[PDB]
């Protein structure tokens, strides 16, 4: 679901990719398919600032790497836990920044 | 395929209002533009939009025609769209008018918006009489 | 370059994804990583496909429709058979893009 | 002085590479910057063109005014940002700025809230540290 934020069950790439975020519209729902972006733990860690927005939320900071954004298959968002909905702006605009320039 | 077109019916309505909203706000383009440029946010811009009536407008007529009321979506609230006589906004729809980028005020992606809000209204019937 | 078209050269792969097109900016050029969109065989598929979110593309190559919601980032390693470009199909892209998520 | 480049061997190259994607970058902000200095003009002609095809060839092919943004556009040190694959008819022009194809492009990709006060000057902001990076890197290359 859109900007619900998912803890990542495989644990080879749990501990440099904590949580993902989707951020495919709700409307194409009935695709079995997500666009997702992988958020990193600061601490394992500058970012392009403009690419890779920094998230402060309650599992901790992170910054999300737009750049590995990629499509996963449904069966993987078994774990929701949390959702960035106010981070609406700076995630469509990360976005934006990668594919526009703009 | 009952749960299919239950499903695309869902669908539809909700894609059916987001075009709703954008037709509103290209047939309010001045006074859209005047408030966004007004606005210090995209918070407040969308603030200002949501919280005051809009003229219906040359759209008056395409919002009015009979199956637009089958294509609201079941978790609107009765205080959106018309209220004699203005349209008054979701949050969605306010968004969505903020998303849009520029390109899409030309004349042809203009007419498509309005083209496609159209179609949906005949989708959402057949739907419903396939049910 | 962004819209380079490239050839899969992955054997595994390449029956249905024959080629994919890098739509990252080149202001990003420095990136160790592409985002780029598969493309698959009009002739392959076994159903309609919304256009909307998977633009057609008819081409030298082939006949192929855009799979952008299989979009995703790769090791800039695999970008070694460019063919084409498609630049002349940004809108349509940036459009599908777009529709994938603002929704709109 | 401002460490705009990793220290880590070739660095006058590095250098160079930096400097060329800024001019680049520094030329697509340049193109935002300008058509928000004259957005509702910019606005009116994309609505009466009836394609974005239409809407791009109107963008470039007449001069606009440099509204808010005339006194960082006729800096000598501006002219000396611009991409040297820039031909001339471009940039400033009796008074008035070209725009390139790219440049028309971008501006037709700006979304809505790009109008907004706050976003608006973050890509003043933005053009306006890219200028400053600029004349520090040609400078660190001037001997």
């Amino acid at each position: 679901s859109q900007f619900t934020l998912y803890k990542n069950k495989d644990k080879s790439s749990a501990k440099t990719y904590p949580y993902f975020v989707d951020v495919q519209s709700d409307l194409l729902d009935n695709l079995n398919t997500r666009l997702v972006i992988p958020l990193t733990p600061i601490e394992l860690l500058k970012a392009p600032s403009h690419l890779c927005p920094t998230i402060h939320i309650d599992e901790g900071d992170f910054i999300m790497l737009t750049q590995q954004m990629t499509s996963v298959p449904v069966k993987i968002l078994s774990e929701p836990v949390n959702e960035l909905s106010t981070f609406r702006n700076e995630i469509i605009a990360a976005i934006d920044f990668l594919i526009t320039g703009i | 395929m009952t749960r299919r077109t239950i499903f695309e019916l869902r669908k539809a309505r909700d894609r059916a209002h987001i075009l709703e909203g954008l037709a509103l706000a290209l047939a309010n383009i001045d006074e859209i533009i005047e408030l966004i440029k007004n606005a210090p946010t995209p918070a407040e811009a969308k603030e200002g939009l949501i919280s005051r009536g809009w003229d219906l407008g040359n759209v008056a007529s395409m919002l009015e025609r009979a199956g637009t009321d089958a294509a609201r979506p079941d978790w609107l609230e009765p205080e959106f769209g018309i209220r004699e006589g203005k349209y008054f906004l979701t949050e969605q729809q306010a968004q969505a008018i903020l998303e849009l980028r520029l390109h899409r005020l030309t004349g042809l992606e203009h007419e498509k918006i309005l083209d496609e809000y159209k179609a949906l209204l005949d989708e959402i019937a057949e739907l419903m009489h396939i049910l």
